[PDB]
């Protein structure tokens, strides 16, 4: 956790000998670092004088010579097509059901019905004349309940912590720290 | 939040006659502040010419027929007034507005490159 | 003169002089492109009236330098491979065909490669 | 100004140079010329340099005051206004000021003398040496500027050297040298409108009886533009002045009302009348005590001379420009020294002239 | 559409009086065999008879006073381009694209 | 008090060849696609008089309405408990001159309540006004002020509409496609007038249009179908 750390465990220059004892006797919080980085540790091999020979990293499926056809991993051309649902298609889905839950006849009798919603069908009329169970089953939810706005993050929850856990300002300060839960 | 000085609501008028009353009213408002325009902007010309050139720009749009053109030219009409009153433009802009200025013969334009 | 100083040539005529400020480059007199502005005409300008022409940038002309290199000669192979002698810090690797009885220069570096069997005719 | 300073885009000089202009005449355009304004850091030089560089004409500005030349560069695009350090006691510098030029302008001149230069060395020696070097440097056109009463027979030293200065130019450069003789030029921060506004004017009655003709400094600047760009003006002498006659005593009082300055003008020292033998004495002393150019003895003699118009020379109608009257331009040049703001038009100023002379 | 919409656009008067626009569809390039840049209609303005390009004296740049030199508009229908040009009151002229004439091509034709 | 480790020298993990799964990034939005589709339809059913159409892309739901349907749909999405979009984040536009109404005004609403974002699209022409949402959302005061400055859209009902970005007395609306990127004029300091003055545009180096060398081949295909299998009209099966 983020508990206080002894000063000699931080990479900054610190006093030694008699001055260390003076520094601990006079400072308010003896484990506060001066902030001057250790000359012998900080950036000691400069970025231009390293020893690591860099190698280009390549994950196997997308960098392999084999089993690596580009059309498998060509996601830029598998983008979701843009589909706009007008009132007419909503009516057609509402009256005829969906592809998963068909409510359309078969053969030429069905092909008659689909062609009905192949041209303009205002949705105001469709709701006026249809089974009230359809709205409770298709349009609304859970037996007539409304459709709440969907959440971008179903795992977004919060909970209240206390200073013994979040380490920040005590209870008197006018802010509260929220965890995940 | 509250609007600034000399502000007006933006409403799209639907009657031709209604607009002209607003248009005529606005014209004196330009004329009324003309001396202050000279004083605040330290203009080098007497206020008479300031009243002179205001009138000309109104006439430039006098003969518009379609209504939707009438509103936008009135919406922007108010905005230029509001900026002028509140000293929002700088002295450089106002001077250059009133400091603006027969075509050459065919030989003359031909001689100097024309356009 | 102003005859060599204002026309590009494959090779110069007189020996270049480093102190002559009118030369196109300190190691070459005439320009090396048909559309390159001569240095004599470039500095005959008002902006140079009170300048010190000896301190203006005069990099050594690269055409004269590259022809001072020897020709690489390949042994028992008509194809040379060049990569700029730096690998990942050179130019892309390009294969040069040496069937013709001449020295074919590399597209990027400008190094000239030939065959060993053709050296005697080439060196004539 | 306008949009194009030329009448044609091809202009051939006396020396066979073919100068082709490019562009519409704005900042990025060029005219192909290359002027050299001497004393461009002076009062008149700044307007003249500004107009030339505004239209893409390269201008070489010889200078001696390093800081005073910095503001000249704002007028021109990159590489347009060039700076050459020079001194009229140095010849090499002047031979580099005119080396690449196609027009030479000479605004150097003085009405005061200094410990290092006299009026003889400046109005005569410098102009001569410029024209001699500008001729040997193959310059097609030279424009020179002198005083409004250039007369080599004048007892005043200013018009003695200014008059001789005209000769030594044409005797050095040749019979092509144009000459301009502007009247007292009034402008913002002008030497003329300054002493009219100065409060403690010692010896006011002695100095302000001199009569002149006002002339716009911009018109002088625009006139010099028309002269350089026209080859039909070679060897011609121009006497630039205004129409209406004004006296400094009239102006010093007409100005007084605009400034709005009872007991105070007398107590503040606005009027400081002086016996002339004292003024000749105090101005005598400041020639060798003051470190700054003070109102000297020679300037005193000029106050005894009204402006003379040499009617054998040319005017603004030759250039097709209407001279601008000080009536419409006096007010805008005293606003720096100046309820409702009191604005004077042409009618307001002329009426104010009537009040001063009315007892 | 019918309105003089240019009176609200704040554009300089010279685009109405002094410049000519062109409505055209870009032609297929000879070098490449792609046929996609020739499916959208574009509007470009004519160059100026002087001051379109001139060489900067100092660095040899390409100076210009034409503020429409790098302005090309895109459309997807020909009518939208013409309607938009009409709305602004532009003095345009339309360039009808050429249409390639169909010719059937057969592998066997090399001998028959 | 042990000496500090030299982090340069401490041992590092060894890896052989790395493996990372390749899968379509658009798949992980699958659950979000259905729920926005349901909630998009819900708004349309509630307000068939206004919602022309609705569209879903990955995790973004758009509602397309007329200018006269703006205040109604905005109010519904603000006050309805099932969709409490109290916060309006963005008001903007876009210019498509080919369409009859070029400008396309877009609103983005945030529901801190249910952690959702919705988008309203409403068109406009150069002269046709659009209702102002300032009476509903006070945060649109400046977003509408900016759209007018850069698109010239008339906003009906705005308490104080004026330039916010461009200079005072700036002629033309910059983000319109017909407005050149370098504008029409430029400023400089004139010595004679002792003031900064406007002059017509004149570039020392004219802008170079490298955009002509675009691709002559179509670069991305027709896309892929990711509609939920509960929002496609069923195919009427063939008869025996
Ligand atoms: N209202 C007016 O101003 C009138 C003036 N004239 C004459 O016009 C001419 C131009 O003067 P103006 O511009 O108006 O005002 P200035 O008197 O300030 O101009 C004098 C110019 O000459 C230069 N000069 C003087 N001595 C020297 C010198 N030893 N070496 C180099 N340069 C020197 C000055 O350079 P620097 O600035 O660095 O000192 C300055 O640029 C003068 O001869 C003047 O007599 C005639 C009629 C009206
Ligand atoms: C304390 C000493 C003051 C000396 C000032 C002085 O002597 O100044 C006056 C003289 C004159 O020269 P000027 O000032 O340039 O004349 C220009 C001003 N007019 C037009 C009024 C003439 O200067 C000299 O000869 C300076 C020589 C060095 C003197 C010692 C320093
Ligand atoms: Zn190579």
């Amino acid at each position: 956790s983020g508990g206080p750390v002894p000063v000699f465990k931080k990479y900054t220059t610190g006093s030694k000998g008699i001055w260390e004892k003076i520094r601990q006797l006079l400072t308010l919080v003896p484990n506060r670092s001066t902030g001057n980085p250790l000359v012998k540790n900080y950036r000691v091999p400069p970025p231009g004088s390293q020893t690591l020979k860099y190698k280009d990293p390549v994950t196997i499926p997308a960098g392999d010579i084999v089993k690596n056809q580009y059309y498998d991993r060509d996601h830029r051309r598998n983008y979701p097509r843009l589909v706009a649902f007008d009132q007419t298609k909503v009516s057609g889905l509402l009256t005829l059901g969906s592809a998963q839950n068909p409510r359309i006849s078969v053969g030429e009798k069905g092909q008659k019905e689909l062609a009905v919603f192949d041209q303009s069908v205002s949705l105001s009329s469709t709701l006026a004349t249809i089974d009230p169970k359809v709205v409770k089953s298709e349009l609304l939810a859970e037996g007539g309940s409304p459709v709440v706005a969907p959440s971008l993050n179903k795992k977004m929850k919060f909970r209240l912590t206390e200073e013994s856990e979040h380490g920040m300002y005590p209870e008197d300060y006018p802010i509260r720290i929220f965890a995940q839960n | 939040t509250n609007p600034t000085a000399f502000a007006q609501t933006t409403r799209y008028v639907k009657d031709s006659t209604e607009m002209r009353t607003l248009v005529l009213n606005l014209y004196r408002r330009y004329l009324r502040h003309s001396r202050g325009f000279v004083n605040n902007y330290n203009l080098d010309i007497p206020a008479s010419q300031v009243r002179t050139k205001i009138r000309q720009e109104f006439e430039r749009q006098r003969f518009v027929k379609d209504l939707p053109l009438k509103n936008v030219l009135y919406m922007k009409a108010q905005m230029e007034f509001q900026e002028l009153v509140n000293f929002w433009k700088q002295q450089c802009h106002v001077m250059q507005y009133f400091e603006s200025i027969k075509g050459d013969s065919f030989v003359q334009k031909f001689l100097k490159g024309a356009q | 003169s102003t005859k060599e100083l204002t026309t590009a040539r494959i090779k110069d005529i007189s020996k270049p002089d480093e102190n002559n400020l009118q030369q196109q480059a300190p190691n070459r007199i005439s320009p090396w492109s048909k559309s390159q502005k001569p240095r004599a005409e470039a500095q005959d300008n008002v902006r140079f009236a009170v300048k010190d022409l000896a301190k203006q940038p005069r990099p050594y002309a690269a055409i004269d330098l590259i022809y001072k290199q020897p020709i690489r000669y390949i042994e028992h192979d008509n194809v040379a491979v060049c990569d700029g002698n730096g690998g990942a810090q050179g130019h892309p690797k390009v294969y040069i065909n040496l069937d013709q009885n001449k020295a074919i220069p590399c597209g990027y570096c400008g190094l000239r490669f030939a065959q060993a069997a053709f050296k005697e005719d080439i060196e004539s | 100004v306008s949009t194009f300073p030329l009448k044609s885009d091809i202009n051939i000089t006396k020396s066979g140079k073919t100068l082709l202009s490019v562009g519409q005449g704005g900042r990025s355009s060029r005219t192909g010329f290359t002027a050299t304004v001497f004393g461009g850091t002076g009062f008149l030089g700044r307007v003249v340099v500004s107009k030339l560089a505004k239209h893409g004409t390269n201008v070489v500005v010889p200078f001696r005051n390093d800081r005073a030349r910095r503001q000249l560069k704002v007028n021109g695009d990159l590489g347009v206004v060039n700076f050459v350090e020079f001194d009229i006691r140095n010849l090499k510098s002047i031979e580099d000021s005119v080396k690449y030029s196609d027009i030479v302008i000479n605004l150097i001149g003085t009405e005061h003398f200094s410990k290092n230069f006299s009026i003889e060395d400046v109005n005569i020696g410098a102009a001569e040496r410029i024209a001699k070097a500008a001729k040997e440097a193959g310059v097609s056109r030279l424009i020179h500027v002198s005083s409004y009463n250039a007369n080599p027979s004048s007892s005043s030293d200013f018009y003695a050297t200014k008059g001789i200065g005209e000769q030594v130019v044409r005797d050095n450069f040749g019979p092509d040298a144009t000459i301009v003789r502007p009247a007292p030029m009034y402008f913002r921060n002008s030497p003329f409108l300054n002493e009219l506004l100065q409060i403690k004017a010692l010896g006011g009655n002695v100095i302000f009886k001199k009569e002149v003709y006002p002339v716009h400094a911009l018109q002088v600047g625009e006139a010099i533009e028309r002269i350089a760009f026209d080859d039909a003006t070679a060897g011609q002498t121009y006497e630039l002045f205004g129409k209406e006659r004004y006296s400094k005593k009239e102006l010093r009082e007409m100005i007084k009302h605009i400034i709005h300055i009872g007991y105070y003008p007398y107590s503040a020292g606005f009027y400081l009348p002086a016996p002339e033998p004292f003024l000749y004495a105090f101005a005598l002393i400041r020639q060798y005590i003051s470190s700054q150019p003070r109102f000297n003895v020679d300037q005193l003699k000029r106050s005894h001379i009204n402006q003379e118009i040499d009617q054998s020379a040319k005017t603004f109608t030759d250039l097709g420009m209407v001279p601008d009257e000080l009536s419409e331009y006096l007010y805008r040049y005293v606003k720096p020294h100046i309820q409702n703001r009191t604005v004077y038009s042409k009618e307001d100023i002329e009426k104010l002239r009537d009040y001063v002379n009315t007892p | 559409t019918d309105l003089a919409k240019e009176l609200v656009s704040g554009a300089p008067k010279e685009l109405i009086t002094e410049r000519v626009a062109r409505i055209y569809q870009e032609a297929k390039a000879a070098t490449q065999s792609g046929q996609h840049n020739t499916e959208t209609w574009k509007i470009d303005w004519d160059i100026l008879n002087k001051g379109n390009r001139w060489e900067n004296d100092l660095m040899g740049y390409q100076s210009s006073s034409d503020y429409m030199q790098g302005t090309i508009l895109k459309f997807d229908t020909r009518e939208g381009a013409i309607r938009f040009a009409k709305g602004q009151g532009w003095d345009y002229y339309i360039q009808e694209p050429k249409v390639r004439r169909f010719v059937k091509k057969d592998y066997s034709a090399n001998f028959y | 008090e042990e000496p500090l480790p030299v982090l340069r020298d401490l041992p590092r993990p060894e890896y052989g060849e790395l493996h990372a799964p390749v899968y379509n990034p658009a798949e992980k939005y699958k659950e979000q696609i259905e729920e926005l589709h349901k909630f998009g339809r819900y708004i349309m059913g509630c307000l068939p008089k206004f919602v022309q159409q609705f569209s879903v892309w990955k995790d973004e739901l758009v509602i397309y309405v007329a200018p006269s349907a703006l205040t109604q749909v905005a109010t519904f999405l603000k006050d309805h408990t099932s969709a409490q979009f109290k916060a309006c984040m963005d008001v903007t536009a876009a210019d498509y001159p080919t369409r009859t109404n070029r400008f396309d005004v877009v609103y983005n609403l945030l529901s801190v309540r249910h952690n959702s974002r919705i988008r309203i699209k409403t068109y406009a022409s150069e002269v046709s006004p659009v209702p102002s949402v300032v009476p509903l959302f006070q945060g649109a005061n400046w977003f509408e002020r900016e759209t007018y400055d850069l698109f010239g859209i008339f906003f009906e009902g705005h308490p104080d509409l004026r330039r916010i970005m461009t200079d005072y007395g700036f002629q033309g609306h910059p983000l319109r496609k017909d407005f050149p990127t370098t504008g029409y004029t430029e400023v400089r300091y004139d010595a004679e007038k002792r003031r900064v003055v406007y002059e017509p545009l004149e570039l020392t180096q004219a802008w170079r249009n490298f955009t002509v060398g675009s691709s002559v081949w179509e670069q991305v295909g027709d896309g892929k179908d990711f509609t939920p299998e509960s929002f496609k009209l069923p195919t009427p099966a063939p008869d025996p």
